[PDB]
């Protein structure tokens, strides 16, 4: 994507040139010259450069780009907002809805929104490793190791089973771990 | 200016107003205020205890005094508690003994054991 | 189709999808779907009554693990009992029988979307309260019932009152709920758990310090939801929300989470007498003392209130005596009267131009408004329990389990209660009379003018109407019976006496509540229609005690001073005098006036000057190591002192 | 599903790290266990309370004094106060 | 790669002017970065997993694999992952709350608040005493700077004292550091518990390491800094402040204290027990005579830390789980209200005063419904995580001490008066006169609300999934014999 | 009756007196969810469901019980008040 | 619901007036009619007929506007002018 044209800003300062400071542009709420600040305002929503100019232009062009967008987002939302019109379709038309995106709402929404789901379904999915699970499996192997003929047994009285053994004996190491108790 | 902890702020004032403070809840509500609710006017001065004072503070209530509804209070609480204590002495007597239960009152039944029966166990 | 799964859940929807859709749907819509949600839910739980009624083995609803850290295990767990199932009757019944009210009396109203929002909320979070298997799923239901009633009676935001009530009643029930916290602390550290099951299995053998100590935080935070005595007031400041709430709220189901809360605690209450006789005591206190605010009291909605407050001390009587099937049984049949009461009471207010709520300006209205007359006779007539009625059935056998019990003390406790159900017709009557029997007291206009409510109105209060005279015949089978296993609660044998207390009654005792209230009441009405004068007398000792008695027994006037002024006061001494005081000193400002003064000091004839200097060093150097070397204890008050020249 | 091998702190030279916080791990692992022990036995007294209804107290007073009995000991103690005593002095 | 980006950083600045954009994206992919970490870590060990060490001799610039290790130490385990979860969630919250109110030296501001982010992030790795306190020093400057410039009308005042009281806590905790390292040659966290120093030198260092705990967490008697400091800082800061940087003292607490001086802290902690009842009852009646909105937002995280404290020093496995699930729990809730109040009320109005506000559901019912539901979140309401941490760390406080733990189940009480109170009268009442109508909440606010509401009502509902990072650590801390 | 209220004023609730006017299309569209959730989720808690008792055998029960006092009895336990 | 109008008002206080006896005539009661003149009511007379007002319409008047009304039409303006009556 390149879309710069140096031309196109040498002439776009000048036709700013002839406006009043966006701040006293429109002050007096005659209908020709609030066409022009609607057109000229309209450029803000325009884009009129991409990747490829940014990556590759000198810092001259930057910088008269940059005073040129302050100046097009001042008109811009300085009309928007002493006039409750927008500076589209061009004569300040009051269809305002709709048609309307922040600058901020691609990059959460696209970006931070999906991570705080992934993040979510990653806990989800983590939380079935938990020790919990790990210790009702290790104790039931223990029972199966020590006692292997209630893998005889059929499936519903299995269970049943492994309580019992469970509840009547101690199957945990924890004493064997502590030696030098005794 | 009235009240005990008002007071205790005055040498904790330089150069503000002390003002008596009035609950706004008894400034009588007919007269007109800018906020009629709060029963306010602009630029009315506030006393440093203000938050005590105004519509949203507690309460007050004007029929008794605080200490005669006190008294009054603890009247009731105690001529209640006495006359039911003094009532327990003049009692009549059951007509007939408390029931039983077999087995030394069911004392297998409720746990229990041959050792400890005493813990666990009915009247028999 | 499963039960419990649409009874949990068809409240839910009713709850939030007027939240979230108010704006698309608009209130005719919500009203109607909230209202057939509601009624669908009572229709199941009227079946699944049916059933456990046919077999007695209650369905269990296991979910997600709340929590499984170390050996507290705490799930979502709902199970659906005898005792559930009464709570969810008197709850659903009720609910649904307001739902249908508000669609009447709240028709001009802005803000209907948010109001059957709110009441469709509280029938949900209570259903949660009574169908949770352990205390945890209880804590929440209550929590978030406490929640609903903020919202509820402050839902005429802009009136001041109104909120200041709101706050009132959530703030007390927080007071409550600390005390279930530490209950739940307790529960939880001695036990290990929170289940019904295990608390229920391993109850019997736990140290009796540990249980009472449990049962008087759990019975504390009953005390203020059941708004006795000790945590009250809120209660009659909840009138302020809408008619409808005040029917939903002190009938079925936000008040009776306190009895709930003991009845599911049984098994653990009986092995502490010591709590037992406390919460006796303690209702039989609160049933005096509304009786008595009643009498005075001139609100409409106020004297529903506290005659719903006596009964609550009334059942916390049948707790105490370990009649806890007493107690349930007088919960749920208490529940439809009373909002019946209530429901009558809102008609009543609507049909007066001014919707005045004071009783003396009502005058006579029983030409005007006979089927709202009819009703609210119906339902006074079972508070009083009157023969072949449902509050019969309850009350007074409560009334005879006090003279039956075992304990020789309760005898008193029997003559107190005989004094509240006199004191109850009493303000029955004062009620009846002053709406429909006495001379018309306000102006013509509104007798002109006044006419009875809507079909959405009069329905619901026919529906509990048959409830209310029905339900105790048709239900006393079940909750009192000769061996009834329904309720299943395991009585321990020398505590039981419901065998004692109906053969041991004489005749005197037996019939005296039922002589005595049928007299009081035409005693009432006969010397307010020919001896006016005994009753508006002009004696100032009799005004001062009544003035005592009509200001909620100067208790409110105590509280409000003494308690909660007093704290705002030490609030405002701890903030100013410690925070901004004694730790400042402490702090940026004491510091800052210090180094002012030592920094002044130590920079307040170029030469000169510094020459002397130099020799007062030298000399002042060699005279200290000689006493240093003499003994050093002796320099340091000199170092202090030099210091002290220097920085002060 | 791993068993990782069990060591305990008595044998070993402080100075391995590896070995150390195997046996910190294997020390957890084993009161985790025990846990499990206790809600098992918890399960089964829920079980035995709910069926036996009002006799519960004779068919179930086995389990009820086993829990309460292995409640003060079962829980989580951590491995500090174990790696950090030699209990033989 | 870093000159790439470098690059592309530059010539951003250069073509757009405002580097929040850059920012926020930058940010973002490290939220992304930090849930790919979350995605590889092992969670059935209890050892550290992400090393890496900086500025070791024979590799200054780059990561050291050498034999010895005189750089400084970073990875993380369970416990450290939970916290950095957190931060790299609050901070693009903290970037959007301030996209718009801010409009001059705004690359400045920016640059402030993510440089503070990263610095705690980063402390969040630290592995070994004396880079915890290189990265807990490290924001004070940031915080004095961006408090003086971007601050209210007494930001002067405040910027020296967040200055001041952390710099005089960080000294004794200085002295507590410098103790250990001349007593073990050892700084690091790894092997730390293995080392038994005498009774009395364990006596001696938990004094400057719990007058650091005291001054940052605050506790009373010296957390008169605190309501100052949120109170004139901007919306960053004060969300930062309230969310993270208080955090940083419960992290401290379970990563530099107890692993080391377990047997003086079993000692110590009646006097802890006291200084924490102290702080929770005296705070919370101390918010009822508050007259400032962010005040009394301020005056409740202290109190709320009172009960993180209790869990986190119970002894018991359920205390510390709670004080874990309290922490995380107030940075979701607490950075919500101080965006109402400093963000959407301060930035309609300019003022903070109480009296003004009342009755602001009739023009602004969606910002009412936003209070009620933070304020009943922020006291405790169950199906919040707050409650959860309130609830286990009280648990594990009853244990501990019955009777301390049983008188600090006042708190329940005492918050929701203070906070109650406060919402009474904003939302209700007759709308004000001194206050003109003005928008509703607008998406972006509603946004960074909503995401603190659904993060804090998912673990309050299930706080059990938080559980997979922390199993190890419940039992990693508690001392019985 | 009624009073002007201001237009702008966007609540969730809807406001004053919301009655939109495609409101019957709307309520079906509600109706059609309300059925579909409490439906499905009938159907998916179905399988947490069961009853009180019936569920585990006498013989399970009595061997858990015996199993027990083996335990108690390799520990040295004696019961509640046996002293 | 109920609506009232200027002359329902008027008649009202007509018929009040013209049911109370202290009253000189019935008839002499005009719309403009100063009772303290007019109808010759006393110092409390009025007080009276004022309570009398206020219990009818079933409002609340102040002390310091219940004695600033002197004629009929004072009254009728100041019932027409409060919104719930
Ligand atoms: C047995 C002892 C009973 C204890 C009960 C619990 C006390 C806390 C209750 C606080 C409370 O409810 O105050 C609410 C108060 C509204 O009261 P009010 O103005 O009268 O309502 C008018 C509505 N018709 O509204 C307010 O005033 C709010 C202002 C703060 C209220 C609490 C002030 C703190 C004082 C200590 C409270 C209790 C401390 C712990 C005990
Ligand atoms: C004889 C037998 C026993 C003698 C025992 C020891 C003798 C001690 C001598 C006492 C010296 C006291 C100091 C002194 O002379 O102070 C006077 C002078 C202040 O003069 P001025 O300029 O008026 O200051 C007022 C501030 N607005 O101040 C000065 O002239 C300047 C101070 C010079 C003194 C040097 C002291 C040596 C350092 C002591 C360390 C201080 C504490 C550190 C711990
Ligand atoms: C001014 C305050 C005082 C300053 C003191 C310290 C300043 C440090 C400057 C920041 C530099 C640290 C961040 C980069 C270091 C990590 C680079 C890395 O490669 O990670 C090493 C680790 C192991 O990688 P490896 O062994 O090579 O195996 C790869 C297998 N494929 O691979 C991993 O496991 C990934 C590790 C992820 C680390 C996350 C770090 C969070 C924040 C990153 C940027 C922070 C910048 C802070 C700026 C403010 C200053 C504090
Ligand atoms: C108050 C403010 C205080 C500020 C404190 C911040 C101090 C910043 C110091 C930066 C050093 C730390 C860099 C983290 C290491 C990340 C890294 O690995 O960068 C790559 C490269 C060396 O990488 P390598 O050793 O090969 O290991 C990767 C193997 N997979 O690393 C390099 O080649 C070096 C490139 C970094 C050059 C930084 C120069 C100073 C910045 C100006
Ligand atoms: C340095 C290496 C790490 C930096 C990381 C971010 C790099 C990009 C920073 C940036 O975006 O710009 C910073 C700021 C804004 O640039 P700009 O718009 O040009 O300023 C307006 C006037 N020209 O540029 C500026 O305006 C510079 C103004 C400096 C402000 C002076 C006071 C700030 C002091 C910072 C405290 C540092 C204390 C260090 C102690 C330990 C800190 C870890
Ligand atoms: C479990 C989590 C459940 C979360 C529920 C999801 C929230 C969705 C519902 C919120 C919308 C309600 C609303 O907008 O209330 C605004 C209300 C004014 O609305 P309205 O009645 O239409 O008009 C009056 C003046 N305009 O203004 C008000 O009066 C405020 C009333 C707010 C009602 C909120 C209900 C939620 C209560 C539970 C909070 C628990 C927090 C934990
Ligand atoms: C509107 C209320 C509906 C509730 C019931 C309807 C659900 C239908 C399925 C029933 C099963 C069930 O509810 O659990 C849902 C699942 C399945 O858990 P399970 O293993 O099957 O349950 C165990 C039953 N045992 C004990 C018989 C084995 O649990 C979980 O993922 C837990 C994570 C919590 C949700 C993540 C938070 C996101 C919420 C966003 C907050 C605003």
């Amino acid at each position: 994507l390149r879309a710069y044209n140096e031309e196109k800003e040498l002439a776009l300062k000048q036709r700013l040139s002839q406006l009043p400071p966006p701040g006293k542009a429109f002050v007096t709420a005659k209908e020709a010259e609030l066409a022009e600040l609607a057109e000229i305002a309209a450029l803000y929503k325009t884009d009129r450069v991409g990747i490829l100019d940014i990556l590759l232009l000198g810092n001259k062009h930057a910088r008269l780009y940059r005073d040129n967008t302050a100046l097009l987002k001042d008109y811009y939302y300085n009309g928007r907002r002493i006039l409750d019109k927008i500076p589209v379709k061009v004569t300040w038309e009051i269809k305002r809805e709709g048609a309307e995106k922040e600058d901020w709402v691609n990059q959460m929404y696209f970006l931070y929104a999906p991570s705080l789901i992934l993040l979510l379904i990653v806990m989800v999915y983590k939380s079935r490793e938990d020790i919990t699970f790990w210790a009702k499996k290790e104790l039931d192997q223990r029972v199966l190791d020590k006692h292997p003929e209630i893998n005889d047994a059929p499936e519903n009285e299995r269970d049943a089973l492994i309580v019992e053994r469970i509840i009547a004996g101690d199957y945990d190491k924890l004493a064997s771990l502590q030696k030098k108790a005794t | 200016i009235r009240a005990s902890f008002d007071k205790a702020e005055e040498p904790m004032l330089g150069d503000y107003p002390d003002i008596d403070p009035f609950p706004a809840q008894l400034k009588n509500p007919y007269k007109k205020y800018d906020d009629q609710q709060d029963r306010r006017n602009l630029e009315e001065p506030l006393s440093v205890n203000d938050d005590l004072y105004d519509m949203w503070s507690p309460d007050r209530f004007t029929h008794f005094k605080n200490q005669d509804a006190l008294k009054y209070f603890i009247g009731f609480l105690t001529i209640f508690f006495g006359a039911s204590y003094v009532a327990t002495y003049f009692v009549p007597e059951k007509a007939a003994i408390p029931r039983e239960f077999p087995y030394e009152g069911l004392w297998k039944e409720s746990g229990g054991t041959e050792k400890s029966k005493a813990f666990f166990g009915q009247r028999s | 189709y499963n039960a419990i799964s649409l009874i949990i859940i068809l409240p839910c929807i009713s709850w939030l999808f007027p939240l979230f859709f108010g704006r698309q749907l608009g209130y005719v819509f919500v009203t109607r779907m909230t209202s057939t949600l509601i009624i669908i839910t009572t229709l199941i739980t009227y079946y699944y009554f049916y059933q456990l009624l046919g077999n007695n083995n209650p369905i269990n609803l296991e979910l997600f693990n709340y929590l499984n850290i170390d050996y507290l295990d705490i799930n979502y767990n709902f199970e659906i009992d005898a005792l559930t199932i009464t709570m969810l009757l008197a709850i659903t019944t009720i609910s649904s029988m307001v739902h249908i009210y508000s669609i009447g009396y709240m028709e001009t109203d802005p803000h209907q979307v948010r109001f059957f929002s709110l009441l469709s909320m509280f029938t949900f979070w209570m259903i949660i309260l009574v169908t949770g298997s352990n205390y945890f799923v209880l804590f929440v239901g209550w929590e978030f019932i406490g929640v609903t009633s903020y919202l509820l009676i402050s839902f005429w935001v802009t009136r001041l009152q109104a909120m200041k009530s709101a706050l009132s009643a959530v703030l007390m029930n927080r007071f409550g709920d600390a005390f279930f916290v530490l209950g739940l602390c307790v529960i939880a550290y001695v036990f290990g758990t929170l289940n019904y099951s295990t608390i229920f299995a391993t109850a019997y053998l736990i140290n009796t310090d540990l249980l009472v100590l449990i049962m008087l935080a759990l019975f504390i935070a009953a005390m203020a939801k059941s708004a006795q005595f000790g945590l009250h007031n809120w209660l009659t400041l909840a009138m302020e929300g809408p008619t409808p709430v005040s029917s939903l709220l002190h009938a079925a189901t936000l008040v009776t989470a306190g009895i709930y809360l003991l009845l599911r605690s049984a098994n653990i209450l009986e092995y502490t007498p010591t709590v037992l006789f406390i919460i006796l005591w303690i209702g039989a206190l609160t049933t005096l003392s509304a009786g008595l605010i009643a009498i005075c009291s001139n609100d409409l909605k106020r004297i529903i209130a506290l005659s719903t407050m006596s009964q609550l001390g009334m059942m916390t009587i049948a707790i105490g005596l370990s009649a806890y099937n007493l107690a349930l049984f007088h919960l749920l049949g208490h529940a439809f009267f009373k909002a019946l009461l209530f429901m009558s009471a809102g008609s009543i207010i609507h049909s007066i131009l001014n919707e005045s709520q004071d009783i003396r300006t009502y005058g006579g209205l029983l030409s005007y408004l006979p089927y709202t007359y009819i009703c609210i006779t119906i339902a006074s007539l079972s508070l009083m329990a009157m023969p072949g009625l449902t509050g019969y059935y309850t009350k007074d056998i409560i009334i005879e389990s006090t003279y039956g019990s075992y304990s020789i003390s309760n005898y008193v406790v029997y003559w107190i209660a005989y004094l509240s159900a006199v004191l109850t017709c009493v303000y029955s009557m004062k009620i009846l009379y002053l709406t429909f029997y006495s001379n018309p007291n306000n102006n013509t206009i509104t007798y002109y003018n006044a006419h009875e409510s809507n079909i959405y109105i009069t329905l619901p209060m026919f529906i509990l109407a048959i409830f209310a005279m029905f339900a105790g015949w048709i239900l006393k089978d079940i909750y009192l019976g000769v061996g009834t296993d329904f309720v299943g609660t395991h009585i321990l044998p020398n505590n039981f006496s419901y065998f004692d207390t109906e053969f041991s009654i004489t005749q005197f005792y037996k019939l005296l509540p039922l002589i005595s209230a049928i007299l009081v009441s035409i005693l009432i009405v006969v010397l307010n229609e020919f001896f006016a004068i005994v009753f508006n007398l002009n004696n100032k000792y009799i005004n001062t005690v009544y003035s005592i008695f009509n200001q909620k027994l100067v208790s409110d006037q105590i509280l409000n001073h003494f308690i909660i002024f007093k704290g705002l006061v030490t609030s405002g001494n701890i903030a100013h005098h410690v925070d901004k005081g004694s730790l400042y000193r402490l702090g940026p400002v004491g510091i800052n006036r210090l180094l002012n003064k030592a920094s002044y000091n130590v920079i307040n004839s170029s030469l000169s000057m510094n020459s002397m200097l130099i020799l007062i060093t030298i000399v002042s150097l060699l005279l200290l190591v000689l006493v240093m070397n003499v003994n050093f204890i002796i320099v340091i008050p000199v170092l202090i002192s030099i210091l002290y020249i220097l920085f002060s | 599903h791993q068993r990782p091998e069990l060591v305990s702190f008595d044998d070993i030279n402080y100075n391995d790290h590896k070995k150390v916080r195997e046996a910190q791990e294997s020390y957890t692992r084993e009161q985790f266990i025990r846990l499990e022990a206790l809600k098992t036995v918890r399960k089964a007294l829920e079980k035995c309370y709910e069926e036996s209804g009002p006799n519960h107290f004779e068919d179930c007073k086995n389990l009820a004094e086993q829990y309460l009995d292995m409640l003060p000991t079962h829980r989580l103690q951590g491995y500090l106060g174990y790696q950090r005593n030699d209990p033989s002095k | 790669i870093l000159l790439s980006s470098l690059y592309l950083f530059n010539r951003i600045l250069a073509w757009q002017g405002n580097v929040k954009h850059f920012y926020l994206f930058a940010s973002n992919l490290l939220l992304l970065f930090i849930v790919v970490l979350y995605i590889n870590f092992n969670t059935f060990s209890n050892s550290f997993q992400f090393n890496f060490e900086l500025f070791n001799s024979l590799n200054p610039f780059g990561l050291s694999n050498s034999d010895i290790s005189n750089g400084l130490l970073f990875g993380i385990d369970g416990l450290s992952l939970t916290f950095i979860l957190l931060t790299v969630l609050l901070i693009p919250l903290t970037l959007l709350g301030n996209w718009y109110n801010i409009n001059f030296n705004s690359n400045l501001y920016y640059t402030l608040v993510l440089a503070i982010g990263l610095v705690i992030l980063l402390n969040f790795w630290a592995l070994d005493y004396i880079s915890f306190y290189i990265l807990f020093e490290a924001t004070l400057p940031l915080l004095f700077i961006l408090i003086h410039i971007y601050g209210s009308s007494d930001s002067e005042r405040a910027s020296f004292y967040v200055l001041m009281f952390t710099l005089s806590g960080s000294l004794f905790m200085l002295l507590s550091i410098v103790v250990i390292s001349i007593v073990l040659n050892t700084t690091n966290f790894i092997n730390h518990n293995l080392f038994v120093l005498s009774l009395d030198l364990q006596t001696i260092i938990w004094l400057g390491l719990f007058i650091a705990i005291m001054v940052k967490t605050p506790l009373f008697p010296i957390h008169v800094w605190l309501p100052v400091v949120h109170s004139e800082s901007p919306l960053a800061g004060s969300m930062i402040l309230a969310g993270l940087i208080l955090k940083l003292a419960l992290y401290a607490i379970l990563r530099l204290l107890l692993p080391l001086l377990c047997e003086a802290q079993i000692l110590y902690t009646p006097m802890i027990y006291i200084i924490s009842l102290l702080t929770i009852i005296l705070t919370s009646l101390a918010t009822l005579r508050q007259i400032d909105l962010k005040v009394i937002i301020a005056y409740s995280s202290i109190s709320h830390m009172g009960i993180a404290i209790l869990g986190v020093c119970s002894n018991t496995s359920l205390g510390i789980y709670g004080s874990i699930v309290l922490g995380v729990a107030h940075g979701f809730v607490s950075p919500a209200l101080f965006l109402i109040v400093g963000g959407i009320l301060y930035d309609r109005y300019h003022i903070r005063i109480v009296n003004y506000y009342k009755g602001l559901t009739t023009y602004m019912p969606q910002l009412a419904t936003y209070i009620i539901i933070l304020s009943f979140a922020n006291i405790g309401t169950p199906l919040t995580g707050n409650f959860t941490g309130e609830f286990l760390s009280l648990q594990g406080g009853f244990i501990r001490n019955p009777i301390i733990g049983g008188i600090s189940c006042i708190s329940v009480l005492l918050a929701a008066i203070y906070q109650l109170k406060l919402t009474n009268k904003l939302t209700g009442g007759i709308s004000s006169i001194y206050m003109h109508r003005t928008n509703d909440v607008t998406i972006r606010e509603k946004f960074i609300m909503n995401i603190l509401i659904i993060s804090t009502l998912i673990i309050g509902i299930c706080p059990q999934i938080m559980y997979n990072l922390l199993y190890w650590t419940v039992n990693n801390y508690i001392y019985i014999i | 009756g009624r009073y002007p209220f201001p237009k702008d004023v966007i609540s969730m609730t809807g406001g004053w007196w919301a009655n939109p006017s495609n409101w019957k299309l709307n309520g079906l569209f509600a109706t059609g969810i309300a059925v579909g959730l409490a439906l499905w989720v009938s159907t998916a808690t179905l399988p947490y469901t069961r009853r009180r008792e019936g569920i585990t055998s006498e013989s399970d029960i009595s061997k858990w019980n015996a199993a027990a006092g083996v335990w108690r009895e390799r520990h040295g336990k004696i019961s509640t008040g046996e002293a | 619901a109920h609506v009232l109008t200027k002359d329902m008002i008027q008649e009202r206080i007509v018929a009040l007036l013209e049911s109370f006896d202290k009253v000189n005539d019935a008839k002499n009661i005009t719309a403009t009619a100063n009772l303290t003149s007019d109808l010759g009511l006393d110092s409390l007379d009025v007080v009276e007929v004022v309570m009398a007002i206020e219990e009818e319409f079933g409002l609340e008047i102040p002390d310091h506007d219940a004695d600033e009304i002197k004629t009929v039409q004072q009254a009728i303006d100041y019932v027409s002018a409060q919104p719930a009556a």
